[PDB]
């Protein structure tokens, strides 16, 4: 296998490389929230309807009352990781009816209430893409009833006591509070998650999430169009990376496929014998006497009792690792949705500017816009200037030449600037300070005070 | 449930709904024949140890009581069935096998077992159904001159598979060296004659076997018990008999494509889908009765008894073994409103509970997000706070839990 | 509002109480007490019983530990999410959003507490906001003036700089305002003059 | 110094260690060996054990 490019970068004690031209990026994070709620019956798994049966099973202790609580633990937590996850927001903030926010085209993220269930085009894609099992939280025992062509592995799962719970809030109320989360993040900034909703016009807020960053304000209000442009771009090449390739929700996937093929594990381990002599308990308690019946019928409790644990203690480790993973996505709406994060490679590979979240099925999706510089240039630096016998070091910024003149710019854009006492300071002499080159330094005092 | 006098405000599971059998329908084919076991059962002998016989029974109303009134047998010593429980179950084919044996032979003739009769004379299959029946017939093979009619094998090349016979009186030579009408010169006649006398030991006494080895087949059933027959119900839940095969469900008729030699439809968890119907040709398809579990809706006791029932799962017009209709099932005891409030108690999707002023009562509700805000925002203003406050929350996190110790041998045993 | 500690109690307790209670089961035997199983039979049928007796005591005590073991691993979590908190909100300040209380960060105090940590987040939150009229950049001689820290605002008649979180209005002056360009590029300049000291 | 890793190390030895010794346990049978039980009995009571 190979482990990437080979790189040689040319370093030098004098030489330095400063973008000159950046691109905006949008990426895109899944992460899993909640699983399937699920509820098991002893009775009707290991027994069903079998007095008998049920009469072993009572010797057993108390088993079964602490297999109950541990599948209700599970699923309390899992409308628990999602109540973390989303609710963080106070009140429903809702767009205004001008969709102007500086050029940028947010109309792929915000919803539409042409469709009953109010979700945006990002989220119906995210919707569609996730096939889901349709599992038993859909009421289904009508059309159990109804034999329709051939049985149903659904209705195969609930005729043996396994029942699933549908969840507390709907997809309707998680799409609500993600538009809820969207408008406070468009109008208010991170004003929102620290009080009161605060309004501020678009480009002065991206102004602020450019000088989070290191960067002045004027590179955006000097280049608004083309980050808008930029941005609008992005969001296209979202749109069409998810309507072209389909691996890349594999993680929910997993999620839904992991359960399905749990639940058909335990309905096919019904068939086995253990060492019986048949696996249906009707047969032999019509075929055999009082004792040997009670035999075969102690040993598939035994062994019907053994799959049931082995179920739940693959659910509980399941769950433990869902809910490490509801824990990181809330700390992410948290830090990269309501604030801007200073943290390297969270939110998003590159500087951050701003996250959106879109609700999937089982997760959440994040778009986290960066910035990431393009276009860099060779120039010969130094650490500080003498100047009248004084070592000046530049106050935000660093020393560059162009060959012939010397300037200071900002680190992570090209604005070349006369070097003048006001963007630099003074500290000691020329003679401490290794690499100090001899320029000299504008005074605007002097013009004026001469005119 | 809960193991207490007091209970709290919440949603609790307490035990699981069923909707009982209402009939019980036996289906069951109807034959006048009567099998042949009091024609064929008594004889005044049988055949040779190696060479057996085999009788067909097939297509008839079986009897089983006829055991005791003809042979005067110790046990019926019977694997894998009962002999009280033949009334019943309808079997595929009866094979009666009737000879004769030796004393040290009731135990050696079973499955899993090995010996010398076993290896040539009768073998049985490990896994088979229907059982051996033996008694003393001492005097029943007691001439006074002896018994040597009945033959016996004790050689062969190799093995010899279950339910087989022999007959065969050829020579065996144990060597390279053949015979070919001598014996004597290293090779004997395989076949060996019977010591059976009147004053004999008592550890090779002369006994009889018959045997009634049943099988358990998906082939189409012919012999059955005595039963009668019931008409058809749809659309009930009842217990049915079709053929043998017990259970419990509703019998809707089926939209399947069965072919003319599929009778029984299977299930993934090997339980049973469609039958054919023992009486017609006609398939109808089983669903099992409605079930799920219950939850109680409760305040706490110190506040009000007033409690709510969710049936889980249910479009309740088959509810019993306000009224409303529920994603997560329906509820019964509480109103619903057309109100918006914080959620209390958690019931289903999107619905919950609480206990309200407005004489008291249970009251179910969709629950709200939040307030409805929508904050001025135009590209010219802003807004700016002027004062603010200090405020100090609380935020709770466990670290530890107790640690504790367990031996084994004071817990499972206890000195 | 302690019911987290409590839990952690609860569960402890009741895991042991089923422990205990796991001991008056026949698991499919003639006695769930053992001494009586040694003084009603003979060697071998006491030996089966013993047997039965011990299959279902290990099988709970294997149960008991294995959900003894997930516990853990979950109360391990939890420590450590408080053992970063203690280090990041108590010695120090944390710029990080929802971490360390809801609002901007001032302070945190731990409090110890049974099975647990509690810490008191202090922290600021704006209250009475009002509205006002803003611009980018302020158009002065052909020049436009952006703020270095802080924002343009306006009353209806007169512009001043003011900080984000505190109304705190100032005469706009070139000490606070740097000089980038012309008025020709940026949307929503507006036009004021620029205080010279 | 490096006692993470070395722990690291030594769960993985010690639980194929005793998940080897654990074949040499009756658990309640005649033999640990199982060409012993199949040449020692007939063929149920070898199934029983
Ligand atoms: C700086 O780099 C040059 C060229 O690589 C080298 O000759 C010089 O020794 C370096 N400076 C020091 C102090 O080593
Ligand atoms: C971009 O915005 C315009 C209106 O400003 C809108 O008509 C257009 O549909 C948007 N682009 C996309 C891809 O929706
Ligand atoms: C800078 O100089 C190095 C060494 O001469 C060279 O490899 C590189 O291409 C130059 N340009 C940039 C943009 O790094
Ligand atoms: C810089 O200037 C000073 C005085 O003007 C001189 O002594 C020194 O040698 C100069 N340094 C270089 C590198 O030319
Ligand atoms: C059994 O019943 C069917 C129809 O009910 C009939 O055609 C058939 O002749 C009957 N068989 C006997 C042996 O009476
Ligand atoms: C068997 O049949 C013979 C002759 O028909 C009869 O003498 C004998 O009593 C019968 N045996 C029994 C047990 O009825
Ligand atoms: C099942 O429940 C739905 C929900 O109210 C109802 O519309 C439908 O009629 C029900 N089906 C029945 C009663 O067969
Ligand atoms: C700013 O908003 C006003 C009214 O809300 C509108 O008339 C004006 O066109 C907007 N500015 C731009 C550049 O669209
Ligand atoms: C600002 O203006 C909006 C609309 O004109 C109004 O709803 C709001 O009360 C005003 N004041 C504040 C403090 O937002
Ligand atoms: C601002 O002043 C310039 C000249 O100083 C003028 O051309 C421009 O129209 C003015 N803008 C407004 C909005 O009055």
């Amino acid at each position: 296998m190979s482990l990437g490019a080979e790189n040689s970068v040319a370093y030098s004690n004098n030489s330095i490389a400063i973008p000159t031209n950046f691109t905006i990026s949008v990426t895109t994070e899944i992460l899993p929230v909640s699983m399937t709620k699920t509820s098991v019956d002893c009775t009707m798994y290991i027994c069903g309807d079998s007095t008998e049966c049920s009469n072993l099973l009572l010797q057993y202790g108390s088993f079964c009352t602490q297999l109950k609580r541990a599948l209700t633990g599970i699923a309390v937590e899992q409308d628990k990781n999602t109540q973390e996850v989303f609710a963080q927001v106070k009140q429903i903030y809702k767009t205004p009816p001008i969709k102007y926010f500086g050029g940028f085209n947010f109309s792929q993220i915000l919803p539409d209430p042409s469709k009953p269930s109010k979700r945006s085009f990002i989220e119906d894609l995210l919707f569609n893409k996730v096939t889901l099992a349709d599992a038993g939280f859909i009421k289904q025992y009508g059309d159990c009833l109804g034999d329709i062509a051939a049985r149903d592995l659904i209705c195969a799962q609930k005729f043996n006591g396994l029942t699933v719970l549908p969840p507390l809030l709907t997809d309707e109320m998680i799409a609500q509070y993600t538009s809820a989360l969207l408008a406070g993040t468009i109008t208010s900034g991170w004003t929102f998650g620290a009080g009161a909703a605060l309004q501020i016009p678009f480009a002065m807020q991206m102004a602020y999430r450019f000088n989070g960053i290191g960067v002045t304000q004027n590179v955006l209000y000097e280049n608004q169009k083309l980050i808008a442009n930029q941005f609008n771009s992005a969001i296209g090449k979202i749109q069409d990376s998810l309507s072209s390739t389909a691996s890349a929700l594999g993680k929910l996937q997993d999620v839904v496929n992991h359960n399905a093929q749990a639940l058909n594990t335990l309905v096919k381990q019904l068939s086995s014998k253990f060492g019986a002599i048949s696996s249906v308990l009707n047969d032999i308690l019509s075929r055999l006497d009082k004792v040997e019946a009670e035999v075969q019928i102690d040993r598939l409790i035994t062994g019907r009792l053994q799959s049931l644990q082995t179920y739940v203690t693959q659910q509980l480790i399941r769950a433990a690792e869902i809910r490490a993973s509801a824990n990181l996505a809330a700390t992410k709406m948290s830090e990269c949705v309501l604030g801007q994060s200073k943290r390297v490679d969270f939110c998003g590979k590159g500087y951050h500017l701003m996250s959106f979240p879109q609700s999937a099925p089982h997760g959440v999706v994040f778009l986290h816009v960066t910035y990431v510089p393009a276009q860099e240039k060779n120039f010969t630096t130094a650490p500080a200037i003498c100047h009248d016998g004084k070592a000046h070091f530049p106050r935000e910024g660093v020393f560059v030449s162009n060959g012939t003149h010397w300037f200071v710019t900002q680190r992570n854009f090209y604005e070349p600037q006369i070097i003048t006492t006001d963007n630099t300071f003074v500290s000691g002499n020329c003679d401490v300070v290794i690499g100090i080159v001899n320029n000299t330094v504008y005074d605007p005092l002097q013009p004026e005070l001469d005119s | 449930t809960l193991k207490s006098f007091t209970v709290e405000k919440g949603i609790y599971q307490t035990s699981n709904f069923r909707v009982q059998p209402t009939e019980s329908i036996v289906r069951f084919p109807n034959i006048t024949n009567l099998c042949p076991f009091h024609e064929v059962f008594n004889a005044t002998t049988f055949a040779s140890v190696y060479a057996w016989n085999r009788k067909r029974i097939s297509n008839c109303v079986a009897d089983y009581s006829v055991i005791y009134n003809f042979a005067p047998f110790f046990a019926f010593k019977c694997y894998g069935v009962s002999p009280t429980k033949l009334n019943d179950l309808c079997f595929t084919n009866v094979y009666a096998d009737s000879f004769v044996i030796r004393g040290n032979e009731v135990s050696q003739i079973a499955p899993g077992q090995t010996g010398n009769i076993a290896d040539y004379n009768y073998k049985l299959p490990d896994d088979f159904t229907g059982c051996v029946i033996a008694w003393n017939s001492n005097k029943l093979d007691s001439k006074p001159s002896g018994n040597y009619n009945y033959l016996y094998r004790l050689f062969r090349k190799s093995k010899l598979k279950p339910f087989e016979r022999d007959i065969s009186t050829e020579i065996y030579q144990a060597g390279n060296k053949p015979c070919n009408g001598v014996a004597g010169p290293n090779c004997y006649s395989p076949l060996q004659s019977y010591g059976f006398r009147p004053t004999y030991g008592v550890g090779h006494q002369p006994y009889r076997v018959v045997v009634l080895s049943f099988e358990l087949l998906h082939a189409p059933a012919t012999v059955c018990g005595p039963k009668k027959s019931t008409n058809l119900v749809k659309n009930k839940c009842v217990n049915f008999n079709f053929n043998g095969l017990t259970g419990t469900g509703v019998l809707t008729e089926s939209n399947k494509k069965f072919l003319p030699f599929q009778q029984f439809g299977r299930d993934i968890a090997d339980t049973t889908d469609a039958v054919r119907d023992p009486q017609t040709l006609e398939i109808l398809d089983i669903t099992p009765c409605s079930f799920g579990g219950v939850s109680v809706i409760t305040p706490g006791t110190n506040t009000s008894n007033q409690v709510a029932v969710l049936y889980q799962g249910v479009n309740c017009t088959e509810v019993p073994v306000n009224v409303f209709q529920t994603r997560a099932g329906c509820l019964i005891g509480a109103e619903y409103v057309n109100n918006s409030y914080e959620c209390d108690i958690p019931i289903g999707a999107g619905i919950c509970a609480s206990y309200q002023t407005q004489s008291q009562s249970i009251i179910a509700y969709t629950m709200s997000l939040g307030a409805e805000n929508s904050v001025a925002y135009s590209n010219n203003s802003i807004a700016i706070p002027t004062n603010f406050t200090i405020s100090v929350t609380t935020e709770i996190l466990p670290v530890s839990m107790t640690k504790t110790s367990v031996d084994c041998t004071m817990y499972i045993c206890g000195d």
